[PDB]
């Protein structure tokens, strides 16, 4: 099928919010993901710690749930531990620390929104997303 | 990237490094023109 | 290892040697009646290995046999942290806490049998006689320690059989798969006995050195066979924090 | 856009250059 | 000289052999080829600059020349952050223009310049059998090579320094004030075993040794240059060697094959002359980084990584080297000779130190280990990064991989060329490179074997 | 004959989160547990009953509340060294 | 005249039944050392802990192997790239347990084969031949060096050298494919073209010469007796062979120059083997075969499989099982 | 072990020296063609 | 005892090699 509006329709926030990426928003999100995230997030996994993957179940199990776009953007601004207790802004790339993550200092809020949307859309296109490292 | 004043010749610098391959090919062109004497 | 650097130490074998205190050393470490003292960098360097051979006759003395190490200078426990507590009567209790407290070691015996064993001091609690108001050349810490299975429960045998992973049957023989006793893997927690004869105490710096003899079982290969009895004699060193 | 267009312009000019030299020498009687 | 098979005896596909005795034409070929080399340097540098995103690491962008400039201390600061992009551009521009000049000269000599130089000048005219003249050319070029080594030294000492990945406070461009001229260190490098843990000269691990060895190399080359200008080959050399143009070519081919192999190994293993800041991690570095990353993660999870035994009974995270040193466990046991600026702070005299591991690990070391582990020099030919079973979304092949593979291949084929030309030079000197003479076929005058 | 881990899978261990035997990945389903509270739980094992998990020394009020909230998911079995030795509760070789 | 001169004339003598030469003065000792150690180890070596995990692998006949399964096992992963001669072992038993025989045999064998190539040049020089047979032999030498030295160097351990055994060779190849996708590497494809084409050209050349043999015998005796060793005349009709072949395909695809034909016969397999040796040598630095995994996406973005994806599945199946106890961490970087 | 190491060192040194001095002994002259 | 068979066949091949070299049919020019 086409990359339909429903395919691009993803939860926007935790209160039932819903947003639809445009084809261009999705393509730029994919491009950014391939450029800076696939390093340790190839196929939705996490090479450096695969207890915390990009799969929908892992994303929804985080505290608070990260399976919506606002939570993803918030994590990308201020990364935290999976139970939301430890501050990982020294340990995960984020736009808030351009001094240690320069690979990210050129990204806009639109760019982070797009990559978060892609992180939410890619799992429904690949059953292997967020699986075991060899899978 | 190239310093700002030079980015109108950006699509020229894109093809510069591959020229010595053309030199190697040109050797064969020249030998073909002379009939591979 | 004396007081060198890793550049001086690399590829020499000194990294597998427990430090020694001195020669003009006959000090004693005073201890309070009911306080406990930390042990900082406890080291054990084995030097002799004996395996109790099992006669086929019966009822006859088994005679520990000297083995030779096939694994290289990879046989020493070090950077171990512990504690020594002084009982009400004067007992001294040495308790291992953590560190590099195990080394797998394979010894060759006369006849060609190779004996791997899990040389360790894990969870060793050992005691002296009461009435010790000092740590000195007569301090004997005799006690017990735990010996985990040599192979962990994640190990796979050459037929991909294991305990919490792998097959539970001989898959290469489809009509005889469930026939073999080794289809069941086991990791019993074996038991060891150790004695720590303190022979040299430098109470100024708190370092204690001495001799040890340990008794423990060998590898069973996940319960494939009965463990042999392995005896290890060596030397040890550690710092005791007085304050 | 236009980047492939300009790239192919430079590439084609460069490509023709060598054969142009050989052709001119051959036609004008130069040493080859 | 002739320009066809009847008048030269060489087909078109061996046409450059027609140049063996045309010294002016040969000089033109050499100068034009040097123009090609300098042209590639300049054009590749400009391409890399144009295709450079200066806030992304060099090794993530398929750059092999910019790291060479950065290592020399141009355009970079602490940790390898690209300060000024202009010096890279200048290196490229200068090489391009000079290549134009060299190509003009090579074309002049190859096409119109005098065919041979010997009746034009004794200084530039040469004969391959003229041993004194050949040693004169050796002497001139040795003087030049020593001068170039001293240029490296002068850049490191008096012209802003070179990038020192081992600098305290972080890797940085620093000026080398105390090169080690001590010949014990310099020439004991040459005596170290070419095996694991020794690393014959690949193991040079501090810029002081590199600069001091380059001072020694400069002096050796200049003195040898004078020695060869002022002497002729001795009797033993005359009796041992073939004295012909093709023989000298074969000698140089053997030398080049050796250097190509050495460079491939050098870039694969050495992280001092090839800082990981610009070239990415070595394979050893990436393996050690993965071990460190999971030691750190599991320790944060509460694992007591000193006492945790793996499935086989060896320590999961830590173990002993065969000489007793405390090393990372797992398959990376093979890489325990690795030394890197991010890992040495956790190393004690006995190897990895439990106290430092438990309380001295810095967040920047964790970040560096994660980066190096995820940029391991593994990748497909079409530049798909990671292990070969990974899927297509990571576009990365380490510059170390490109350089090492390319230069091993070039070293091998130059060994082949050396064999070809050495055998041919011997046969031609003895006069049977054109085949067996039917009249005097040597085997016909030999006793039968059995 | 089941070895010992499969025999554990016969028990409540194979049905829910065992406080004495489950690996730390098994706690990820409980929101707010992995990794901090899960590591704290594994550190303070064994527990004779599920209720003494609330008696972890140095526990925190939010952690107390989370443990009370998810008491239902927990069971306690005899700590089998098969699952425990070598820090396999932290890293059983699964990624 | 002098003693040394007499020795020189003996070593470089073309009247020796086996030419010795100066390269032979190294070849003979090293090759004999390698052969004796290999035979002894293959028969009777005790098990070797190849993966450095105290998991010894039995390679010798006396420890339960047959000829197919027997091998000289590569040295331990714990050794890595360290030099492990006999005199660095505490005992011979330790040396054997850590795979020292592999290092001894391999190093001597490599020196021997390089000296064999030099010796080929040397004898060609002494006999007044052209010098390039050794260049052809440099292809198998390059391949052997790639699998015994270069690949272990790039991978960082002699445990990742090819075992000296039949089944060990197969294990090497399977793991190599799992880790590098050598089948999808163009240099290995060129090697396959080299050997397939070399066999093809061997079959054609032999069959065309045999087909065009000049009649010199009767129907009883072997046609081979129609050729006499050292005869000046040609034993087959190359013109008839050219007529046949140039009509089989077409005229201008057939060699009528025997010299060009034989150069082609030499060059094709040699070049192919050079390329495949370089392929292994560069996969030693993990520059692997082509990766087209999930290269084809449908319009929505779902992956459409190709045969490359099925191949990748097979590779993963090999990858997850190999050296099943050796890996502690998720990525197989070493 | 040390005796073995010394013996191997001598044997290898002798064979290498043989190879070197052999190729230094006017080897290009040892051929059936031209000796110049 | 199948080790004996393996050793036997290998030794047969090696002996064939030595005889084929040492006691070969001499090539003779006639
Ligand atoms: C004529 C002369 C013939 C001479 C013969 C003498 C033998 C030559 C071959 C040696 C064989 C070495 C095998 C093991 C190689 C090895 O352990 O590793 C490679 C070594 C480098 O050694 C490594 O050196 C490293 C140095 O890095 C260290 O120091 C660095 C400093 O930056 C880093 O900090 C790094 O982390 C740290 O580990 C480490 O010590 C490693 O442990 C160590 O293994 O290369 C070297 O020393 C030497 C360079 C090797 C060249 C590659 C072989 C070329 C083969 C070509 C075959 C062609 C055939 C064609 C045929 C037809
Ligand atoms: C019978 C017939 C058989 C023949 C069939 C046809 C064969 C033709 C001859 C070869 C033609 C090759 C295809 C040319 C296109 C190409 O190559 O395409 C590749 C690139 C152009 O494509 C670009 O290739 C890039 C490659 O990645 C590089 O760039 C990336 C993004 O920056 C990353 O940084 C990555 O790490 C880095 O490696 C990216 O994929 C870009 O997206 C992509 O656009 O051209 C280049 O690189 C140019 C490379 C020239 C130098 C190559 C040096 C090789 C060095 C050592 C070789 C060792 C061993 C060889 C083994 C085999
Ligand atoms: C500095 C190094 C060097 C120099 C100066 C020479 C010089 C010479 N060589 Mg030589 N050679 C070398 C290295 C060198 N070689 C190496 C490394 C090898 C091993 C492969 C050889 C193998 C070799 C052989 C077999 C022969 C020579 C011959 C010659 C003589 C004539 C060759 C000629 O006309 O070129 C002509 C050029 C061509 C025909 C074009 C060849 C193109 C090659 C095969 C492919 C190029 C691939 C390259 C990487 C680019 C890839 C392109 C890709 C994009 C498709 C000449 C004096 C001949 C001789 O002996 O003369 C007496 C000869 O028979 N060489
Ligand atoms: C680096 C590569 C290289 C170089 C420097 C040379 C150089 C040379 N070759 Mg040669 N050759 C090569 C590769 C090379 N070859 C290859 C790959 C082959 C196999 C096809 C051959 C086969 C071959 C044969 C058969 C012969 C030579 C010959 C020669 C010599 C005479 C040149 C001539 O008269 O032709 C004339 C060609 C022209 C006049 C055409 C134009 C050439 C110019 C230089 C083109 C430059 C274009 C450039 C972009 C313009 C920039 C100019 C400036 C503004 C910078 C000369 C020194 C001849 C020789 O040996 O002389 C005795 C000879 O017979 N070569
Ligand atoms: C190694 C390279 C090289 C060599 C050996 C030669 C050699 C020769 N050239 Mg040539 N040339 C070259 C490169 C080279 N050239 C280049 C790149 C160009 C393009 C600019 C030219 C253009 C050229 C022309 C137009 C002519 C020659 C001529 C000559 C011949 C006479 C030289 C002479 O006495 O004049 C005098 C030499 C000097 C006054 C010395 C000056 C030295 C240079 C120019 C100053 C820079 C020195 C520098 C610091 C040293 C290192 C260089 C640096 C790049 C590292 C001679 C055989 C002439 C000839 O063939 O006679 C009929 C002739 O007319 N050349
Ligand atoms: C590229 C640079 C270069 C080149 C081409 C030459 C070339 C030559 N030099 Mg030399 N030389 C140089 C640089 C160079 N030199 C420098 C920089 C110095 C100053 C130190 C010298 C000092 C020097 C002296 C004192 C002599 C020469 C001599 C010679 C001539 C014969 C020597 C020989 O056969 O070599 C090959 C070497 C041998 C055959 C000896 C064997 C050496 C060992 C056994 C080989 C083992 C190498 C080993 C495998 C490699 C490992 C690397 C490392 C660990 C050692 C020859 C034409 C001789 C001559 O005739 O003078 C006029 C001579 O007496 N040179
Ligand atoms: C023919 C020969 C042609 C050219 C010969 C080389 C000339 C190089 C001169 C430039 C030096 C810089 C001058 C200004 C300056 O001080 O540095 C300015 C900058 C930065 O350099 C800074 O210099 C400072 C001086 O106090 C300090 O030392 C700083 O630490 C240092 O970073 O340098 C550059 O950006 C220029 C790049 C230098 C690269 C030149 C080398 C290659 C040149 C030619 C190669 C051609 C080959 C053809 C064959
Ligand atoms: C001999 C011969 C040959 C060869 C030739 C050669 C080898 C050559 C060359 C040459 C060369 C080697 C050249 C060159 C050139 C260069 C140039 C011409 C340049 C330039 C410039 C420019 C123009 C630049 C510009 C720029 C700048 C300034 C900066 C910015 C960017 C740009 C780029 C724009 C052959 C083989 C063919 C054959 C025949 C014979
Ligand atoms: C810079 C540097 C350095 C230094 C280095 C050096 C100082 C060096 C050197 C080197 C050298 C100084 C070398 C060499 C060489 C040699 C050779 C390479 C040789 C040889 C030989 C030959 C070739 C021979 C041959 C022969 C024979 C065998 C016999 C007969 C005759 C003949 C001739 C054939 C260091 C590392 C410190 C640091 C880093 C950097
Ligand atoms: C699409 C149609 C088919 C396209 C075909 C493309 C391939 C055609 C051949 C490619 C060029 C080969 O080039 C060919 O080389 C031969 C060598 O025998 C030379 O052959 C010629 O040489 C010279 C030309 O200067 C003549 O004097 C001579 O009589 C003639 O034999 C020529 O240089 C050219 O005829
Ligand atoms: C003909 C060619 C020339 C032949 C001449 C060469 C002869 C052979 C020389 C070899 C020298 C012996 O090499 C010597 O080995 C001893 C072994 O005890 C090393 O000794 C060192 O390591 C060994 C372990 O092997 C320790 O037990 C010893 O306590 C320590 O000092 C020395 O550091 C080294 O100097
Ligand atoms: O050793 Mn024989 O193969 Ca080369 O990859 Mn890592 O190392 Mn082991 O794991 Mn897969
Ligand atoms: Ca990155
Ligand atoms: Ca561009
Ligand atoms: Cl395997
Ligand atoms: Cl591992
Ligand atoms: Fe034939």
């Amino acid at each position: 099928v086409e990359l339909t509006e429903s395919t691009r329709t993803i939860p926007l926030d935790e209160a039932g919010g819903t947003t639809t990426l445009t084809a261009r928003q999705f393509t730029n999100g994919q491009k950014i993901f391939v450029d800076t995230c696939t390093q340790c997030h190839l196929q939705g996994k996490t090479k450096t710690n695969n207890n915390v993957s990009l799969g929908l179940a892992d994303l929804a199990g985080a505290e608070p749930r990260r399976d919506n776009v606002l939570a993803l953007v918030e994590f990308l601004k201020n990364p935290k531990s999976y139970d939301g207790e430890d501050d990982y802004s020294e340990l995960h790339p984020n736009i808030s620390r351009p001094d240690i993550y320069p690979e990210m200092r050129n990204y806009t809020e639109d760019d982070i929104f797009d990559v978060a949307g892609y992180t939410l859309i890619a799992p429904k296109l690949d059953e292997r997303w967020g699986g075991t490292i060899y899978f | 990237k190239l310093p700002e004043a030079y980015q109108i010749f950006d699509p020229l610098v894109d093809v510069l490094p591959v020229i010595p391959l053309f030199f190697l090919a040109l050797a064969f062109v020249w030998q073909a023109a002379v009939g591979f004497k | 290892k004396s007081q060198l650097t890793y550049d001086d130490i690399v590829n020499t074998g000194l990294a597998n040697v427990c430090p020694e205190i001195s020669s003009f050393t006959r000090g004693t470490i005073e201890v309070e009646p009911n306080t406990k003292y930390f042990v900082s960098d406890f080291c054990m360097e084995p030097q002799e290995y004996f395996v109790k051979e099992e006669p086929v006759n019966k009822r006859q003395k088994a005679e520990y046999v000297k083995g030779k190490v096939l694994t290289r200078q990879t046989t020493s426990l070090e950077q171990i942290r512990g504690s020594i507590a002084v009982g009400a009567d004067g007992t001294l209790t040495f308790k291992e806490k953590d560190g590099i407290d195990f080394q797998p070691i394979t010894v060759l015996l006369p006849g060609g049998e190779e004996v791997p064993f899990f040389f360790t001091v894990k969870n060793f609690t050992g005691t002296t006689e009461p009435g010790f108001t000092s740590i000195n050349s007569s301090t004997d810490f005799v006690g017990d320690f735990n010996v985990p299975s040599y192979r962990g429960a994640g190990f796979l045998d050459p037929k991909a059989r294991g305990l919490y992973t792998g097959y539970d049957n001989a898959v290469a023989l489809p009509s005889a798969a469930d026939k073999f006793r080794t289809n069941k893997k086991e990791t019993p927690l074996g038991k060891g006995t150790l004695s720590l004869q303190v022979t040299q105490v430098d109470g100024s710096t708190g370092e204690i050195a001495g001799i040890f003899e340990s008794e423990q079982p060998s590898d069973t290969d996940l319960g494939a066979k009965e463990p042999l009895d392995v005896k290890v004699r060596g030397i040890f060193y550690g710092r005791v924090d007085t304050d | 856009n236009l980047e492939p267009i300009f790239q192919l312009t430079f590439l084609g000019l460069i490509v023709l250059a060598g054969p142009a030299v050989v052709f001119v020498l051959a036609f004008r009687g130069g040493d080859l | 000289g002739g320009r066809d098979l009847p008048s030269t005896g060489f087909a078109w596909w061996s046409g450059n052999a027609r140049l063996i005795n045309l010294s002016g034409k040969l000089l033109g070929a050499h100068v034009a080829h040097a123009g090609l080399i300098v042209f590639w340097a300049g054009a590749m540098t400009l391409f890399e600059v144009a295709h450079f995103i200066p806030e992304k690491p060099m090794y993530e962008q398929g750059l092999i020349l910019l790291p060479h400039i950065a290592t020399l201390g141009w355009g970079v600061g602490p940790a390898g952050e690209v300060t000024d992009i202009f010096p890279f551009f200048v290196v490229g521009v200068l090489h391009l223009i000079s290549s134009a000049v060299l190509g003009l000269g090579g074309i002049y000599h190859a096409l119109r310049g005098p065919e041979v130089l010997e009746e034009y000048s004794s200084f530039f005219g040469y004969d391959w059998k003229d041993k004194n003249q050949m040693t004169n050319i050796i002497g001139y070029h040795l003087i030049l090579l020593g001068c170039g080594a001293l240029l490296l030294v002068f850049k490191a000492m008096f012209f802003g320094g070179v990038y020192d990945t081992w600098a305290p406070g972080g890797g940085d461009v620093r000026v080398i004030t105390n090169p080690t001229l001590n010949p014990a260190i310099i020439f004991g490098y040459l005596l170290k075993a070419p095996f694991g843990g020794e690393g014959w000269i690949i193991s040079v691990n501090n810029m002081e040794d590199i600069i001091g060895g380059h001072i020694w190399i400069g002096l050796i080359c200049i003195s040898g240059g004078i020695w060869h200008i002022l002497t002729k080959p001795f009797g033993w050399a005359r009796r041992a060697l073939i004295w012909s143009g093709e023989a000298y070519l074969s000698y140089s081919l053997g030398a080049l094959s050796l250097m190509g192999f050495i460079a491939s190994v050098f870039v694969w293993f050495n992280n001092t002359a090839y800082p990981s800041e610009f070239y990415g991690p070595t394979g050893m570095e990436a393996s050690q980084s993965q071990a460190f990353t999971f030691l750190v993660r599991d320790q944060r999870l509460g694992a007591n990584i000193a006492s945790a035994q793996g499935p086989t009974g060896l320590g999961k995270y830590l173990m002993r080297s065969p000489s007793g040193e405390i090393i990372f466990g797992g398959e990376t046991m093979r890489f325990w000779d690795f030394r890197g600026p991010w890992l040495e702070p956790l190393r004690g005299p006995n190897g990895l130190d439990l106290d430092k591991l438990r309380n001295d690990i810095q967040p920047w070391q964790v970040r560096r280990a994660a980066e190096y582990m995820t940029h391991a020099p593994l990748g497909s030919l079409n530049s798909v990064g990671g292990v070969i079973t990974d899927v297509n979304s990571f576009n990365y092949v380490s510059p170390r991989a490109w350089l090492a593979t390319s230069h091993f291949v070039l070293g091998f084929f130059f060994l082949v060329g050396h064999l070809w030309h050495a055998g041919r030079a011997r046969a031609a000197a003895a006069g049977f490179e054109k085949g067996i003479d039917r009249e005097t076929e040597p085997t016909l005058f030999m006793p039968d074997l059995d | 004959e089941l070895n010992a881990v499969d025999a554990k899978l016969t028990t409540d261990f194979g049905q829910k989160i065992d406080l004495n035997n489950s690996d730390i990945r098994d706690f990820r389903g409980l929101r707010g547990f992995y990794p901090n509270l899960a590591s704290e739980i594994i550190k303070n094992a064994p527990y004779d009953t599920v209720e003494e998990v609330l008696d972890i020394p140095g526990l925190s009020e939010t952690q107390k509340s989370r443990l009370e909230a998810n008491l239902g998911s927990f069971t306690v079995t005899e700590p089998s060294i098969e699952l425990t030795s070598g820090d396999d509760r932290i890293n059983p070789g699964v990624y | 005249a002098s003693l040394w001169e007499q020795f020189c004339q003996w070593v470089t003598s073309t009247n020796n039944r086996i030419y010795v030469g100066w390269f032979g003065t190294l070849m003979i000792p090293t090759l004999l050392t390698a052969t004796t150690c290999f035979i002894i180890a293959f028969i009777a070596a005790p098990p070797v802990d190849i993966d450095g995990i105290r998991e010894p692998v039995a390679g010798s006949l006396l420890y339960g192997n047959n000829i197919i399964s027997g091998a000289v096992v590569p040295s331990s992963n714990a050794i890595g790239l360290h030099f492990y001669p006999i005199w660095e072992a505490a005992s011979l038993d330790e040396w054997l347990y850590n795979g020292g025989p592999y290092q001894l045999v391999v190093f001597h064998f490599l020196i021997g084969i390089f000296c064999y190539m030099g010796r080929q040049w040397e004898l060609s020089y002494r006999l007044g031949m052209r010098p390039w047979i050794c260049v052809a032999y440099s292809a198998p030498v390059s391949a052997a060096t790639a699998v015994f030295l270069i690949y272990p160097i790039g991978q960082g351990s002699f445990s990742d050298g090819m075992p000296l055994g039949i089944s060990g060779t197969f294990n090497f190849m399977i793991v190599f494919q799992a880790e590098h996708n050598i089948l999808m590497h163009p240099f290995h494809m060129l090697g396959v073209a080299g050997v397939f084409g070399g066999s093809l050209f061997s079959a054609m050349h032999g069959s065309l010469v045999t087909s065009s043999l000049v009649r010199e015998t009767t129907e009883v005796e072997s046609q081979n007796y129609g050729y006499k060793f050292g005869q000046e005349e040609e034993t087959y009709n190359i013109v008839a062979a050219h007529g046949y072949f140039g009509r089989l395909i077409f005229q201008y695809a057939s060699f009528n120059n025997s010299r060009s034909l034989h150069f082609f016969l030499g060059a094709w397999p040699v070049i192919g083997i050079w390329f495949t040796a370089m392929g292994v040598s560069t996969m030693a630095f993990n520059l692997n075969g082509f990766n087209f995994n999930q290269s084809i996406l449908d319009s929505q973005g779902r992956v459409i499989g190709t045969w490359a994806d099925v191949l990748n599945r097979a590779n993963i199946g090999f990858e997850v099982m190999h050296e099943r106890n050796a890996h502690n961490f998720p990525l197989d970087l070493a | 072990m040390l005796t073995l190491k010394i013996a191997v060192y001598i044997v290898v040194g002798l064979f290498i020296s043989l190879f070197i001095f052999g190729f230094l002994s006017s080897d290009p002259t040892r051929n059936p063609g031209r000796k110049d | 005892m199948e080790s004996v068979a393996y050793i036997l066949v290998l030794t047969m091949a090696l002996a064939v090699l030595f005889f084929a070299i040492a006691f070969r049919e001499p090539p003779r020019i006639e």
